[PDB]
DNA sequence: ACTGTCTGGACTGGTCGGCGCTATGATC
DNA sequence: GATCATATTGTCCAGACAGT
């Protein structure tokens, strides 16, 4: 299984409004990055927790 | 693709669009607005154009990605 | 319209009603500001336990019985029974009057001393 | 003798229609007749042998825009130049709107109408207390018949 | 109302018009001018340099229209000195 | 002090691109971006009273069953201008999920 | 008459609400959302007891919040036309008496409390027959059944509760009481 | 709210009320064209 | 909650409909009286909006900038063929017959046609095909299968004439003029279940409804008015076509009213139908424009939804954004291919809203402190609720203090920012690419040579 | 069934800057 | 003098249409 570009764009949107507006990072944060750097560091770090629906 | 050559054109691949918002953004306004009037077309706004004038997210790229989420979160 | 579809429906008794009221103004005694409610709720809660005729267990069972004693009734008019508690055939009348049917003073009777039951 | 309509300017029908009397008064024109109501705005009819004659008349006057290419005929015209007051024909109970005096472009119903002192007796609808003023019965337009 | 500012008009003299070698930014009033109320106080219409454009005020010149009324046209410099683009 | 013209070519790139919610925040969140009412029942665009502080279709009635659609001002523009070309559009509204 | 449900909906869970339960904070999602407003099939939403089930979040684009398929129990009460209920008069004025039976207060006419010229006594908000002399005094249990519900408003005070108290068998409990010794 | 002006062509001082002017023009010589006169309040210049 | 537009459906506007929709009826072809208030029951009436910011709704009761604007209705002396269903028109009247108000064609007939139509499914080609060969079966039909009237060609003369050839008792053929009330009498008599065969929907374009007798005039925001620098109103090209439509209603109600004869009634429905024809199409072939009193012809509905400076085109399609620069670009090797040179000044204007987080609070809180004339700094604070507050020197310092998690700060553009870098035209997706900001203080942009 | 003729529509995008126009012949 | 109703009705390509 891999992730598209679009797939891991809309995750990682999905992902930093999330942070903007609540949803504590799950890692480390460098104390200063934007909420799209915490975005890009989580699925960096492979915990992120959001999954793309396919259809079958 | 309807097994007869057809333009790119107002008498072509977008004269022969579905979509009512589609044919009159490019060409022909007037009289594709007032003919689908007359037949009361229904517009299911499944293209691109249309949902860029709405604005409603395009059905093209990121916009056909559906994402799920687990609520309990647990740092 | 509450949500996008229902799935059951069922006329609920003012004892259950109660319960569920004190269970929700429990919530809010757990609930950090002191406030459980809003204004109707609590009044609703207040009123509750002012026409607190029976214990919820005994509504449910006598609700039981109405729905399982006779077949034209419903589950609102075994509520509305359980709720007014008939004695006699005046207050049956004044209920009955304006619905669809009009019952028998036999049938009226039966009610009556399957109400009176464990009454209060 | 032959009707055909001059459309002119609105509201200035009658200076116009005197300017071509004197016109044809002045000119030798071969005019039979000129008829210019109040009631019709904008427009004038000329009962000329021809409509050559009445183009010609009307020609030099910048207020006469041009003559209709029809012929009225004289059953159309006949009702105009009749003794009747303009009170006639309404009846209490209707809706209608006073097209001028104090109460200019209100809407009324009729409540009393008479033909010997050429007066109407109309309600605002628009009030909420029901005052009945008076107006002239040429002043009011017919809106729609009711009793 | 209307007003842009207190120092939006710190240029002006006492007839309403920019002193000349008077250094001006952005949105800064020219000339003081004041309009009748539409259908209230006066409104405000004072011309004023563009936002993005700056410069010192080059000259002032009063006269009139051919309707008669005043006129005033200013005349603001800026010093281009060459640079990226 | 006006702004930047994204032309159709703008857009038709941003397609290209594949960036659908890059072009939603351009050409509908930061240029017209605006919310009405519509009509469930007939699709017309409902009218807000805010003396009265109600929502209701006058073409229709419908008191209840009036929804909030967040939309570009030029969209409510274009529906304005087809209303008034005798042209009638009915806005069948969806649930965002 | 009050009313049990279950309902199934979308539930739009905040990203603060995140570390929480999904059941919970569904539930507290609902009770700030539909609690304490008026239905017009469905009636006064008093409470919302527990969500019985819930389904896998769906992130819609343009929003952070997660949207949950959920089942749960609501609580409401629905006022019935020509339905009798019991209730307390709490509220008296000279067109009409206000009585509370449940979340809303319904409203019963001076003309036809009674098939008599009651007197509204303004010293100490008392209602007098004239003949029947009977004493209609705050904190009474009466028992009537309603003829007319204003549900043209989503606001539980807005909406209008007329009864009907006329027809004999209604009344205070009293009075209740001395018709069945006549009987 | 009067003021000194200068001519465009004389170049002579002109004094007139613009709040209340009728008219404004050089009465010397007729010109209806004036120079506002630079304030004599000292201004820095950075050089270059 | 929140809902959209899953589908549109298209129409003709019932009389009805357009009553019911309009908040107030129009008779006074003005605007403005001399004062400059809006005259009542005219075109700038305010129960159709307010343009002005003085004046307030008295529909919604709302100020100017919010109040979306309400339509209005004209009830018409006589109907009048709207141009752009005309032909359309001509085409039912060419298969509908003049007594029964049937289509021309036999049961067995409009059997197959609806088994035809119900196959094909909903490729818009075959719809129009069918249609068009309907429409030529029963155009050449003289008798009615239903009814056995005899029928006649019509012929159709642009824009709205309509001929009926007629023959006279001694056989000679002459030319019937149509007027548009009895084109709307004969298209009232057919039925809903023929509408279909038509290519007309039963209960959304009935044939009626293509000729108007009430006209819908545009709310007040849609058609706006402004004043001039020189303090006269200057009015819209629709709002002098509505007055010119209203001046030739309120003329020919008028004559109607004061039994003018047929020379006049027809002369004037002509001169209404000229007005609402121009006032739906300006650029109508076979008639001349509406022209105003400089010269200049006027564009109406039809112009401002179509061509390049049109709404679909100019408004919808593409329009102008917020948060945008534009300016020179020179050439910067010392930058990556992934960064751009943002002038200090676009920098400072130009903002990213970013809210504000447990991690990047204490940077937030700097920007904020640092104000809009310092950077790197802020222009606006959001906060949770959703007041914007504009970053002055007096409330810097209080803002900052008041600072907490959820707040939104519009601060400047900092080094790694993501931004669009457009050029134009744009021929491929390849001619806008995102970079990252780089700061530096000159006026001009920056971009990397490859 | 072919053939010349009438009618209708579109004519790359964007930007900087300026110039100039959007009443009048009767009426008291 | 200060107001006021009215103010006219360039080429090329493609689809539909009388004519032979
Ligand atoms: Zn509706
Ligand atoms: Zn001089
Ligand atoms: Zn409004
Ligand atoms: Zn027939």
């Amino acid at each position: 299984f891999r992730y598209t570009r679009f797939e891991k764009a809309r995750i990682i949107g999905a992902r930093a409004l999330q942070i903007a507006m609540g949803a504590p990072v799950l890692i480390d944060v460098p104390e200063g990055i934007t909420p799209l750097q915490a975005a890009l560091l989580e699925f960096e770090k492979g915990v992120i927790p959001i999954t793309v629906i396919r259809p079958s | 693709l309807d097994g007869v050559i057809r333009p790119i054109g107002r008498h072509g691949i977008v004269g022969e669009k579905a979509s009512v918002l589609a044919r009159a953004a490019f060409e022909i306004t007037t009289q594709h607005l007032f003919a689908a009037a007359e037949r009361g077309e229904v517009d299911p706004l499944n293209g691109v154009v249309e949902n860029v004038l709405i604005g409603q997210p395009v059905p093209v790229g990121t916009g056909i990605v559906k994402l799920a989420m687990s609520l309990p979160l647990r740092p | 319209m509450i949500g996008r579809k229902k799935l059951e429906e069922h006329y609920i008794t003012i004892a259950e009603a109660k319960e569920l009221l004190e269970r929700r103004h429990a919530e809010g005694l757990a609930e950090n500001p002191e406030e459980p409610m809003f204004y109707e709720a609590r009044v609703s809660l207040e009123h509750a336990e002012r026409f607190a005729k029976l214990k919820p267990e005994q509504a449910r069972e006598l609700k039981e019985k109405l729905m399982g004693l006779f077949d034209w009734i419903n589950e609102r008019i075994a509520a509305k029974l359980v709720d007014i508690l008939p004695e006699d055939y005046l207050d049956i009348r004044v209920i009955f009057a304006k619905e669809e049917y009009m019952p028998t003073p036999e049938e009226a009777e039966e009610i009556i001393k399957v109400i009176d039951e464990y009454r209060p | 003798g032959k009707i055909f309509t001059v459309s002119v300017t609105v509201g200035q029908e009658t200076t116009t229609a005197n300017l071509i009397y004197s016109k044809a008064k002045t000119y030798n024109l071969p005019l039979y007749a000129i008829l210019s109501p109040s009631k019709v705005k904008g427009y004038i009819f000329i009962e000329a042998p021809n409509k050559s004659a009445v183009e010609e008349a009307i020609r030099g006057i910048r207020h006469a825009k041009r003559v209709l290419p029809g012929e009225i005929p004289f059953s159309e015209i006949e009702h105009f130049l009749e003794e009747k007051p303009a009170v006639s024909g309404f009846e209490p109970g209707d809706i209608v709107e006073l097209i001028a005096g104090p109460f200019k472009g209100e809407k009324a119903k009729v409540v009393r109408v008479d033909e010997s002192k050429d007066e109407i007796v109309v309600e605002l609808v628009s009030s909420v207390v029901p005052i009945p003023v008076t107006v002239r019965g040429e002043y009011v337009r017919l809106i729609s018949k009711r009793q | 109302q209307g007003y842009l500012g207190e120092k939006y008009y710190r240029h002006l003299d006492e007839d309403g018009l920019i002193f000349p070698e008077s250094k001006v930014e952005g949105k800064d009033v020219l000339v003081g001018r004041t309009s009748p109320p539409r259908f209230q106080g006066r409104r405000e219409t004072s011309v004023t340099v563009r936002p993005s454009e700056k410069g010192v005020v080059d000259k002032v010149i009063v006269t009139e229209t051919g309707d008669g009324t005043k006129l005033v046209k200013v005349t603001v410099r800026d010093l281009r000195i060459p640079e990226l683009g | 002090e006006g702004g930047l013209r994204f032309g159709e070519m703008e857009r038709d790139v941003l397609i290209g691109h594949g960036a659908a919610m890059l072009l939603i925040e351009r050409l509908l969140e930061e240029s017209d971006k605006t919310e009405v009412w519509v009509c469930e029942s007939c699709g017309h665009l409902a009218l807000e009273d805010k003396r009265r502080g109600k929502v209701y279709c006058p073409v229709c009635g419908e008191d209840e069953r009036i929804s909030k659609v967040e939309m570009s001002y030029a969209f409510k523009l274009l529906l304005d201008e087809l209303k008034a070309m005798v042209i009638r559009p009915s806005l069948r509204l969806k649930d965002r999920v | 008459m009050y009313k049990l449900l279950k309902v199934k909906d979308v539930v739009r869970i905040p990203p603060r609400m995140f570390t929480m339960d999904p059941k919970e904070a569904a539930k507290i999602v609902l009770r700030e959302t539909y609690e304490g407003i008026y239905d017009r099939d469905e009636g006064v939403v008093l409470a919302i007891l527990d969500v019985e089930e819930i389904s896998e979040g769906v992130i819609v684009p343009g929003d952070g919040a997660t949207y949950h398929e959920a089942i749960f129990n609501v609580l409401v009460w629905e006022p019935r036309n020509q339905e009798v209920v019991e209730g307390e008069v709490v509220e008296m004025m000279p067109y009409g008496a206000f009585i509370r039976i449940g979340p809303m207060d319904g409203l019963v006419h001076i003309s036809q409390l009674m098939d008599d010229y009651v007197v509204f006594d303004e010293k100490n908000r008392q209602f007098i027959g004239k003949e029947t002399n009977r004493v209609l005094k705050l904190g009474d249990y009466v028992r009537a059944r309603i003829i007319g519900v204003s549900v043209k408003s989503r606001v539980i005070r807005e909406n209008k509760i007329n009864m009907t108290m006329r027809q004999p068998g209604l009344g205070k409990f009293e009075w209740i009481e001395k018709e069945k010794k006549k009987a | 709210a009067t003021a000194v002006y200068r001519c465009a062509k004389c170049g002579k001082e002109v004094e007139l009320d613009l709040a209340t002017a009728r008219e404004v023009r050089c009465p010397y010589c007729g010109s209806k064209i004036l120079y506002k006169p630079r304030p004599r309040v000292a201004r820095r210049v950075k050089a270059i | 909650m929140k809902k959209v537009i899953g589908s549109i459906e298209f129409g003709i506007l019932s009389p009805q409909e357009i009553r019911k929709m309009s908040a107030a009826e129009i008779t006074v072809p003005d605007t403005y009286d001399d004062d400059g208030y809006p005259i009542e029951g005219g075109l700038m009436d305010k129960r159709l909006g307010v343009i002005d910011p003085g004046l307030r709704c008295e529909t919604c009761g709302a100020r100017a900038g919010e109040c979306p604007g309400h339509f209005g209705h004209i009830e018409l002396a006589r109907p009048v063929i709207h141009v752009g269903f005309a032909k359309t028109i001509h085409r039912v009247l060419e298969s509908t017959c003049r007594e029964c108000g049937r289509i021309k064609l036999t049961d067995e007939e409009i059997e197959e046609y609806m088994q035809k139509f119900e196959v094909m499914g909903d490729r818009k080609g075959a719809v129009d095909k069918l249609i068009k060969e309907i429409h030529k079966k029963a155009k050449e039909r003289m008798v009615c299968p239903h009814c056995g009237a005899p029928q006649f060609p019509i012929k159709f003369e642009r824009p709205t004439i309509y001929w009926e050839l007629r023959k006279d008792e001694e056989g000679n053929e002459y030319k019937h003029r149509m007027m548009p009330s009895e084109v709307r009498d004969r298209l009232e008599k057919i039925p809903d279940k023929d509408l279909p065969l038509l290519g007309l929907h039963p209960e959304k374009s009935r044939p009626e409804w293509m000729v108007l007798t009430v006209l819908p005039v545009p709310p007040v925001t849609m058609r706006p008015s402004i004043t001039l620098e020189s303090g006269i109103r200057a009015e819209d090209d629709l709002t002098h076509k509505l007055v010119d439509i209203i001046r030739i209603n309120n003329r020919l109600k008028s004559n109607i009213e004061a039994g003018a004869p047929q020379l006049i009634i027809e002369d004037l429905w002509d001169l209404l139908q000229y007005h609402v024809t121009t006032y739906i199409n300006n650029e109508t072939s076979g008639v001349p424009p509406a022209k105003h009193k400089s010269g200049r012809p006027l564009k109406t509905l039809a112009q401002r939804l179509k061509g390049k400076e049109g709404r679909f085109r100019g408004n919808l399609s593409g329009k102008r954004v917020n948060f945008s620069a534009r300016t020179v670009i020179s050439p910067d090797p010392m930058i990556s291919i992934n960064e751009v040179g943002v002038p200090l000044a676009v920098a400072m204007e130009l903002t990213v809203p970013e809210k504000v987080t447990e991690f990047n609070y204490e940077k937030l809180k700097q920007r904020v402190l640092n104000g809009p004339e310092k950077y790197p700094g802020a222009n606006y604070v959001i906060d949770p609720e959703g007041r914007r507050i504009r970053l002055m020197e007096s409330n810097r310092e209080l803002i900052a203090e008041k600072l907490d998690i959820g707040w939104t700060v519009e601060r400047h553009l900092e080094d790694g920012d993501v931004v669009l870098f457009n050029r134009q035209p744009s021929l491929h997706r390849m001619s806008i690419m995102a970079h990252r900001v780089r700061v530096m203080p000159y006026r001009t942009f920056r971009l990397n040579l490859p």
